[PDB]
């Protein structure tokens, strides 16, 4: 297995992580390695 | 150069602490179906610590069995690990958690899954010819329809550009085919094997998935240090991250306080290695040791979500603070990089599937990738 990324609070408000990560309940797959999990939104 | 099996048995038996929890968990383990029989349902379960003792130091010579060949239907949520099978029940009682939080036999059960992993990466599988590793995993079912299958699956079910066959998917040695699996050398190189280039291309955001995984939480304002034992485990980065045993990472715990903590499962029959999650500089880099068969209460007998079938499983963000794991702290306030700040990785052990490899471009100083692959779980300690 398992493992945890980590981010800082201001950095967290510049980012758009997908609903796949942030809402793991909806999740149905693994998520493929080098995807997109967030982007910049500023 | 002794046994490390045979250390474990004097480490029990030279400590009365340890000999009573030896029996008492296995004692607590009940009679009743079905934990007359390990979670495969494929065997009787283990009563007491001699026969522990012998099977583990025979696991020493043996790859994980893909016991779902000529078995479809039984769990499955043990693939790949033989010794979580053994223990699995008595890591559900007080006395097995007892045990299994003992740093002794910690340090004693690292030594036993590094000499297993030994043999793992062993291309002769301890001197049974130039192919004998590869032997081992065909013998083992792990050529089967069935394993291929599952793998080739698995792989596919992340992306929409799907592939037929396994050798489109993962790199292995040249002229491998699924009979001869691959050519695969040994365990650990189908373990840590790397996608064919193409097959996971880096996206455009400024975060990308480190690991091949399956979601599993996302919390905000996570606090420097939380009562992670509590229901529901909250996070605790002071413990988390190790700062009990290392000033150096104090500050990037604070520089996290009030940041937020994603999770994410890897399966047996998923790609294992690690990738950058984002481009900048490693700022800080540690291995930490800790548990490999420590699960929640909630997580054994009469708890609220136990015994686990296939502990640690339910117990992901409780090993988080106490399991063998390692830590890297990138910063992306560099040229080139997302301007995000600090973005830390912590890969977390589960099981015998806690060897925590940093390759070498993770070396504080230098700068990594989005993309690139920056280390590997193996089957260790
Ligand atoms: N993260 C590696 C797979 C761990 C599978 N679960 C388990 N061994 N209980």
């Amino acid at each position: 297995x398992t493992h945890c990324l980590i981010f800082q609070r201001d950095a967290v408000k510049k980012l758009q992580f997908i609903p796949k990560a942030q809402y793991p309940e909806i999740a149905t797959t693994n998520l493929a390695v080098n995807s997109e999990l967030a982007k910049l939104t500023s | 150069v002794e046994n490390p099996v045979e250390t474990f048995r004097k480490l029990i038996e030279n400590d009365s602490t340890l000999y009573m929890l030896a029996h008492s968990m296995f004692d607590e383990v009940p009679e009743k179906a079905p934990y007359d029989r390990d979670p495969t349902t494929l065997k009787k379960q283990v009563r007491n610590y001699k026969t522990m003792l012998y099977l583990f130091n025979t696991l020493l010579t043996e790859v994980p069995e893909y016991f779902l060949r000529d078995n479809p239907n039984v769990p499955s949520g043990l693939i790949g690990f033989p010794f979580n099978i053994i223990v699995d029940w008595p890591m559900g009682t007080p006395s097995g958690r007892q045990f299994f939080l003992d740093t002794r036999v910690n340090k004693c059960l690292k030594d036993i899954l590094n000499k297993w992993n030994e043999f793992l990466k062993d291309p002769t599988a301890q001197g049974n010819g130039n192919k004998g590793g590869n032997q081992a995993l065909i013998d083992a079912g792990w050529s089967s329809d069935a394993a291929v299958e599952q793998l080739v699956n698995k792989a596919n079910e992340s992306t929409t550009d799907k592939k037929k066959t396994f050798s489109e998917i993962f790199q292995h040695p040249a002229n491998g085919t699924q009979e001869n699996f691959f050519n695969y050398a040994c365990w650990d190189n189908f373990f840590t094997r790397r996608f064919k280039d193409g097959v996971r291309p880096v996206a455009d955001a400024a975060v990308v998935n480190a690991c091949e995984s399956f979601p599993l939480s996302f919390d905000t304002d996570v606090s420097r240090r939380n009562t992670f034992w509590l229901k529901g485990t909250p996070y605790s980065l002071h413990d988390m991250l190790g700062a009990t045993q290392d000033e150096r990472v104090a500050s990037y715990v604070d520089g996290f306080v009030g940041g937020s903590v994603y999770q994410a499962f890897l399966s047996a029959d998923s790609y294992h290695c690690w990738n950058a999650p984002v481009t900048g500089k490693v700022v800080y880099r540690s291995l930490i040791d800790g548990t490999y068969f420590a699960e929640t209460a909630a997580a054994g007998f009469g708890g609220s979500n136990g015994p686990d079938p296939a502990g640690p499983d339910v117990s992901q963000r409780y090993i988080t603070h106490i399991a063998a794991r390692g830590v890297l702290i990138v910063d992306t306030n560099v040229t080139g990089g997302a301007k995000i700040g600090l973005v830390g990785f912590v890969p977390v052990g589960m099981s015998e599937v806690s060897t925590c490899d940093w390759f070498d471009n993770t070396e504080e100083g230098k700068t990594i990738s989005k993309g690139d692959v920056i280390g590997a779980f193996h089957s260790g300690g």
